[PDB]
């Protein structure tokens, strides 16, 4: 949880894109170049889209980030996020993360993105009842029960999965920006009740 | 691929007006976030619209002074600046992104090149 001793970037960050994304985050000339926990503790963003990362271990020593932008990378694992306590905004869209589970303590998680990851089984997101927008675009899915726990959503993408039951829907009643198209969808009677709707997308269904 | 087209600016007097104009070509959205930032300090948000919807989103203190518009049609929207003050001064950056709660984070937006507003008296 915390580095006791200043100790190169290079040593606390295996993965070299990782490592490369630090150093420049820090602005600091080396990943040979000495961190200490308070230097690491001042960052709250990191910007690390389309960087090869296959994994952010050391990340978890950055108790402070709120903003981490990881679209485009190689991770699988994200078990290094999983005691990242003020987490606010995750983008993970194109990896390959499956294991939903290291999800489960971010509280103050606010945003998540996981677009074109390859999932089909959401029900780690149960544990995210706090959630105000989720991106789940282009990916397999079929079974959204889960998401009736998320009652403070107000942005939601399921467009581009194989969803054919939208009734866990039915209660999201602060939802006002919905994005279906590109599923399965007949069926949109358990919406009729969804009164905050701004943006509601069914473009493109491929009945059955 | 998303080309933004952005006009107004300019020095106008203090307690005067200025309208600016951004047009976005080259995407494939149905509805999409577009709305002014602006950078003097880091930059901030100032409006937005939701294109193809309705909802606005206004920074406090430009609320009741600036009015954010939109032709759907023509892929444009409008910020109406009234009753401009000193502190207004900064260039002004169109900006879109598919989602406005994302659009917020500026970080993963299309940005325009921007116009110098200066505000004088």
């Amino acid at each position: 949880e915390t580095i006791t001793v200043s100790t190169p970037i290079k040593q606390i960050f295996p993965d070299d894109a990782f490592a490369e994304t630090i150093k420049d985050n820090l602005k600091k000339k080396s990943v040979t170049d000495a961190v200490t926990q308070n230097e690491l503790n001042s960052i709250d963003q990191i910007i690390a889209n389309n960087s090869d990362i296959k994994s952010v271990q050391g990340i978890q020593y950055l108790p402070n980030v709120t903003k981490l932008f990881l679209n485009g990378n190689k991770l699988t694992d994200i078990k290094p996020l999983v005691n990242l306590k003020n987490l606010g905004w995750l983008f993970l869209d194109e990896n390959k993360i499956k294991d939903l589970s290291s999800l489960k303590d971010l509280k103050k998680l606010k945003s998540l993105s996981l677009e074109h990851n390859g999932i089909s089984d959401i029900n780690g997101l149960v544990h995210l009842p706090q959630l105000e927008s989720l991106y789940l675009g282009n990916n397999k899915i079929t079974d959204i029960t889960v998401l009736s726990r998320l009652t403070k959503l107000d942005t939601l993408s399921l467009e581009d999965n194989q969803i054919s039951d939208i009734v866990p829907l039915a209660g999201l009643t602060k939802l006002q920006n919905l994005y279906l198209s590109k599923n399965h969808i007949s069926d949109l009677r358990a919406l009729a009740g969804l009164k905050n709707l701004d943006v509601l997308e069914l473009f493109s269904q491929e009945a059955l | 691929q998303v080309k933004l087209e952005e006009s107004g600016g300019g020095s106008v007097q203090a307690g005067g007006s200025l309208r600016l104009s951004c047009a976005a070509s080259g995407h494939t959205y149905s509805t999409y976030c577009m709305g002014w930032f602006r950078q003097v300090k880091e930059r901030e948000g100032v409006a937005r619209i939701n294109v193809g919807g309705s909802s606005t989103w206004y920074a406090d203190s430009v609320r009741d002074r600036f009015t954010i518009s939109q032709d759907n049609a023509k892929n444009t929207v409008y910020l109406q600046m009234n009753s401009l003050k000193l502190e207004d001064t900064a260039i002004y950056y169109c900006t879109l992104h598919r989602f406005c709660n994302t659009w917020s984070l500026g970080t993963l937006n299309v940005w325009g090149q921007g116009t110098q507003v200066t505000v004088s008296s």
